[PDB]
């Protein structure tokens, strides 16, 4: 239903778990790198510059 | 339309189908968002049979890619075409010119 | 390469703008002085540092 | 089940003996409804929208 | 033939001016281009690859 | 130990464009309160624009009216920007007809003591074809920026009007503004400033009102900014509730007949934590109710699991 | 029609003159034009008092020498701009510096006026070497709003009044439940000491206000 009520508990288990990025390539052990995420409005990753 | 052009975009309009080409020179009788009515020019027209030159219209539908392919009139009640004329846009095509 | 190219143009100098020569207590009175444009990004200066 | 029929029994659903396989639209895609077509075997008889 | 049709245009013949920050509302510093560029946007529609 | 400024001359040159001038500025003032002005000026001023169109016989914005040259997705785009201006009402139903091979302008609309077109020669269609008629009821509300069409969906609760093609709203009468602060010198003064701004409406706010309502809002904002009580909020809601949520749906969602829909209105029974506690008693004395008329309530209760008239010492808590 | 107005904020201080205050949620776009509007009337436009010009005792000239201080003119003044200054009834005062012999002239070896307050006394004015040493000049504190530089005097010291060090504002992004894009707005604000920043930041937004008297309802 998406209640409005679910994006407060998202927030709850997003905080101190990581999530693990890879992009194509996995050449180095730097190809996958953990982030902690932060909620976005959009369809797009947003991924530090200078990783 | 492209502010910067080249000069090709209009052959690229005309000879890929998407837009609607009069192929009688004549004036227009009827303007609808769906048809075109050409009442065809004496020179041009056929001795028998007579008549105008109608050109229906392809309406909002379904392209090979999902995106939408649909045709405009691009003249006005009343005015003069020549044969070889652009009679109707179609997507990313203004004018006559290719406008991707 | 964005980042690099600000610090570049931050920290260099020209011949003479907004600025020229005066001295300055800290690093945040710096920050004061061109925030305000009072002084010019790069101008020579003299201040007291830590 | 048992906790499954307990359950009918409770708020009385009648468990139906069909399937649901309805065309629903997918998740997160929003449109605008603009054409229906239905194709009907020869010899079947054309049901009431068709 | 550009700077020319720039002048007919009253434009200046850098194709640069000066532009303002909307935020801070100060200037921005050196020249700009600014200008007009047919774009195009390519069907790798985000919430087609999500 | 300070000065304020004020509005000197403000100089229309169209209805549509004029600049607006505040002499007493002090040195630097003029960006200061310039720039932030524009930011409040560009986009939180009000504005009214088409939010739902109804139109004669087309079903969405994908079709073809007959004896019309645009397609109904393009007469929405043109209404998105047709400029209107009303009063006293908030959301206002305007009505549109007009036959014969003619441009149907926005001056054809029909009048209302509160709206005023500020633009009447705005073209809306053209018709083509001797008696190709159409007819519309184009509603008019009035908000606060950007409120595009699709997040008008999902407040829904039957919208179901198919007719109702809704429009992108572009609620707001800037276009753009620009400001310029020259110097200018009050006869006596070391050195003050002026504040040019330059500003290009659609014609449906007068520069004056809306710079003021603008400098009202920064007050507001800056009203919570002078003290800073480091507040914060009472939190922690409630986790107890007694009774089964379903007693808090509407009688609606009991999808029943006519006849027996408007007759709880009428006995007073929104929620069905009422229908629940009322006797079969309580039913032959309501207005409209009998043998064939109350079958049918004791049959939807029953699927969804509850039972015609019960207690419940303590309805409906509690707020 | 009616507006957003912000709810929880959190002043966590660090030391008495130094604060950094978080505040959400903002309208769309209401952290910088509040942001940034506010950072110019705190740096530019606030009534402070500060050191505007010395006459000194010993040598007419700015690039000369004082026997027996190994701080420069030039350091000097500079240690005259990090003095704060605040005068009570009195619009100009101006003090008089005797001290000497061998050890650091403090701030607290000062004449103390009475409408006079040397917010740091312990301030470091210059260091004085062996033997003797002599030093006394009169120093002329101004009252002025902004940052005035001792060259834009025309007919020397670099007038710091305003009491802020550094400002600086971000802003981030806040969702309010179902909004999607807000914004929170973070000020961090370094000042002389004449004033708190929790203060500083009120009669910096009154001010505002004040040039508004003319339009609001």
């Amino acid at each position: 239903r998406e209640e409005a009520v679910v994006w407060d508990i998202l927030d709850e288990v997003i905080r101190e778990h990581p999530v693990l990025l890879n992009r194509a390539p996995t050449l180095h052990r730097l190809g996958i790198q953990a982030f902690e995420p932060v909620l976005i409005e959009g369809k797009a990753i947003q991924l530090h510059p200078l990783v | 339309k492209p502010l910067v052009g080249t000069g090709m975009e209009r052959a690229v309009a005309v000879d890929s189908g998407v837009t609607a080409v009069a192929k009688r020179g004549g004036v227009v009788q009827y303007v609808d968002a769906s048809r075109i009515v050409i009442k065809v020019n004496e020179d041009e027209m056929y001795p028998g049979e007579a008549g105008i030159d109608i050109y229906n219209l392809t309406k909002y539908t379904r392209s090979n890619q999902n995106t939408c392919i649909n045709q405009m009139p691009c003249v006005s009640l009343g005015e003069p075409v020549e044969r070889g004329d652009v009679l109707a846009d179609g997507p990313s095509t203004d004018l006559g010119e290719l406008a991707l | 390469q964005d980042v690099v190219l600000g610090l570049y143009y931050m920290t260099r100098d020209c011949v003479n703008a907004k600025g020229e020569g005066m001295v300055l207590t800290g690093p945040k009175e710096a920050e004061r002085l061109y925030r305000s444009g009072l002084a010019s990004l790069h101008a020579r200066v003299k201040v007291r540092i830590t | 089940t048992p906790e499954e029929k307990l359950l009918r029994a409770i708020f009385g659903e009648k468990a139906s003996d069909v399937k649901d396989s309805s065309l629903r639209v997918p998740n997160g895609v929003s449109g605008t409804v603009i054409d229906v077509q239905v194709f009907t075997r020869d010899g079947v008889e054309k049901d009431k929208r068709a | 033939e550009i700077k020319e049709l720039l002048k007919l245009g009253d434009l200046p013949t850098s194709g640069q001016i000066r532009l303002y920050d909307g935020r801070t509302g100060e200037q921005f510093e050196r020249p700009v281009t600014v200008g007009y560029m047919y774009m195009l946007k390519l069907n790798h529609l985000v919430d087609d690859k999500m | 130990e300070f000065l304020k400024p004020r509005l000197v001359d403000i100089e229309q040159v169209s209805s549509t464009h004029a600049k607006v001038t505040l002499e007493p500025l002090e040195r630097g003032f003029g960006h200061t309160l310039g720039n932030a002005l524009r930011r409040i000026l560009l986009s939180s001023m009000p504005g009214c624009a088409v939010t739902e169109v109804e139109i004669d016989g087309v079903l969405h914005e994908y079709s073809t009216k007959e004896g019309v040259q645009e397609d109904i997705l393009e007469i929405l785009l043109n209404l998105k920007g047709l400029a209107v201006r009303v009063q006293g009402k908030d959301e206002v139903i305007l009505t549109l007809n007009k036959s014969g091979i003619g441009p149907v302008t926005a001056a054809d609309i029909t009048h209302d003591g509160d709206v005023e077109i500020v633009k009447p020669q705005h073209v809306i269609c053209h018709l083509t074809d001797e008696n190709a008629s159409i007819s519309m009821r184009i509603k008019v509300q009035r908000g606060r920026g950007y409120v595009p069409a699709s997040t008008r969906i999902h407040s829904e609760e039957d919208e179901r009007p198919i007719g109702r093609l809704l429009v992108d709203a572009c609620y707001s009468p800037v276009e753009r503004i620009a400001y310029n602060v020259e110097a200018a010198r009050v006869e006596q003064r070391t050195d003050l400033d002026k504040l040019v701004i330059e500003m290009e409406t659609n014609g449906t706010i007068d520069p004056e009102e809306a710079i003021r309502r603008a400098a009202t809002i920064l007050a507001e904002q800056l009203e919570a900014f002078v003290d800073l009580r480091d507040v914060r909020q009472p939190e922690v809601k409630e986790e107890k509730p007694e009774f089964d949520p379903i007693l808090l749906r509407p009688v609606d969602d009991l999808e029943l007949t006519v006849r027996s829909a408007n007759c709880l209105k009428a006995e007073a029974i929104h929620y069905i934590g009422d229908l629940v506690q009322r006797t079969e008693v309580e039913l032959l004395k309501t207005p409209n109710l009998g043998k064939k008329s109350l079958t049918e309530i004791k049959d939807v209760l029953a699927s969804r699991g509850l039972s015609l008239g019960m207690r419940l010492e303590n309805w409906p808590p509690a707020s």
